[PDB]
């Protein structure tokens, strides 16, 4: 498995770079927010009799 | 993203405000998170530095130290790719988790770069012959350490 | 590997493994302990997390290195020396 | 125009805002992922350029 | 950029310092582990 | 070179390599001692476990 790449130096670079673009794209495309939702979702009925 | 939309929704308003009327932001979660990620990114860079120093100080060569250094970014951004593909976000928690990740992962690289070095330091065989030999004695360890860690 | 793939009994094999393997452990651990340096040193800017993570991994990184390189050998011997295949 | 009057685009006009031309960007990444993916077999420096 | 100079100085200074400590710790522990070298195990499993 | 561990090297770097290699002999000769004494170590291991 490794040896294959030892003889084939560039092809590794291709794997790495493809991953570089994949991750570098994956920031630009992914949502940024402090908190991944962590609560039971809850709906809220609300009324008002004056 | 919601707040990012809210400054948008609101950015269109000011030109039609009456005289004397001005907006103000007394309570705001976002800059906490811009800063929270600024801080981790800067710990990451300076970590990459510090790794490169312990690498030079041990292998004592400009050339050698390029190898493990290049391999870290490839791993860490590579993670964005895969956790994007599992629907997980670049949050406070996740992004913070990967610094620990950087820490663990660095040595996955160096154990093998080193081991090749040490192997070529006695039988004195070229980088190919040595690195291959190195893969032969260890490569099997790497998958299992990874399995058991997981 | 020194046991099977080369002709060795335990003690001398252990000594050679551990002596050949000693440096890398420090390279890693030094790299790592220093990798995490900022988080432990960090303050302000909502520093609550990275301190709690870093000082957790650090103490555990020293005792897992300065102390574990001594004890691993004994575990690997005792798991053989006291319970192996004599044949 | 008089004050209090503003403007907004909708429908087709609205769409052309998000993007109308990304071709020069994504053909550019097409051009690099091509510059390198060929070398992933030619295992050669600059040979794909030919 | 400027915080980076701070990073470099802390880095360069610290790398040796911590390094020494972890070697110091095994050097020392080695000596105390030298002093206290024990008799062996018990016969029950056999 | 085959067999060289970088002792014959200009400057600080040689000092380092020598004092490291020293630290190594020390450690190794020390594990010799520890390894003769398997038992107390197994049960000291127990004291730190508890």
């Amino acid at each position: 498995m490794p040896n294959f790449f030892i003889d084939r130096p560039i092809f590794a670079w291709v794997i790495a770079i493809i991953i570089m673009l994949a991750g570098g794209l994956a920031i630009l495309k992914l949502p940024v927010a402090q908190y991944p939702t962590i609560a039971p979702p809850a709906v809220t009925i609300s009324a008002s009799y004056p | 993203d919601t707040a990012a939309a809210i400054r948008a929704e609101l950015a269109k308003m000011e030109p039609f405000f009456p005289s004397g009327l001005k907006i103000v932001y007394p309570y705001d979660t976002t800059p906490f998170v811009k800063i929270s990620i600024h801080e981790v990114v800067k710990t990451l860079v300076e970590a990459i530095i510090l790794v490169f120093l312990v690498m030079y100080l041990f292998l004592q060569n400009f050339r050698a130290t390029l190898i493990p250094t290049i391999a870290v970014p490839v791993v860490l951004l590579g993670t964005f790719a895969v956790l994007a593909a599992f629907g997980f976000s670049i949050n406070t928690l996740t992004m913070f988790g990967m610094v620990l990740a950087i820490g663990l992962l660095v040595d996955d690289a160096i154990v093998v770069v080193e081991n090749v070095e040490r192997v070529m330091a006695e039988e004195g065989l070229p980088p190919k012959e040595a690195t291959r030999k190195s893969m032969g004695q260890i490569q099997g360890a790497l998958v299992g350490i990874a399995m058991v860690l997981s | 590997d020194l046991m099977d793939k080369e002709g060795k009994g335990l003690i001398e094999a252990t000594l050679d493994a551990v002596r050949m393997r000693l440096r890398p452990i420090l390279m890693t651990s030094l790299a790592f302990i220093l990798g995490v340096m900022p988080l432990v040193i960090s303050t302000g800017a909502g520093s609550g997390a990275q301190n709690a993570v870093g000082t957790g991994v650090m103490g555990g990184m020293v005792t897992a290195t300065v102390l574990a390189i001594f004890f691993v050998p004994v575990f690997f011997v005792v798991v053989r020396r006291r319970f192996s295949r004599k044949n | 125009l008089p004050t209090g009057v503003g403007y907004d685009w909708t429908g087709m006009s609205y769409q052309e805002r998000l993007s109308g031309n990304q071709a020069p960007s994504l053909y550019a990444i097409s051009l690099i992922v091509v510059f390198l993916c060929l070398a992933a077999l030619y295992e050669s420096w600059s040979i794909p350029f030919s | 950029m400027l915080e980076l100079l701070k990073s470099l100085v802390f880095a360069v200074i610290m790398v040796p310092v911590v390094m020494a400590i972890i070697l110091g710790l095994i050097y020392g522990l080695g000596e105390v582990f030298n002093i206290f070298s024990g008799v062996g195990k018990k016969d029950q499993p056999g | 070179a085959k067999g060289d561990h970088g002792e014959g090297k200009k400057g600080f770097f040689g000092w380092f390599n020598r004092m490291f290699e020293k630290s190594t002999h020390h450690y190794t000769d020390s594990v010799g001692g520890i390894l003769r004494s398997t038992g107390r170590y197994l049960v000291l291991y127990l004291i730190i476990v508890v």
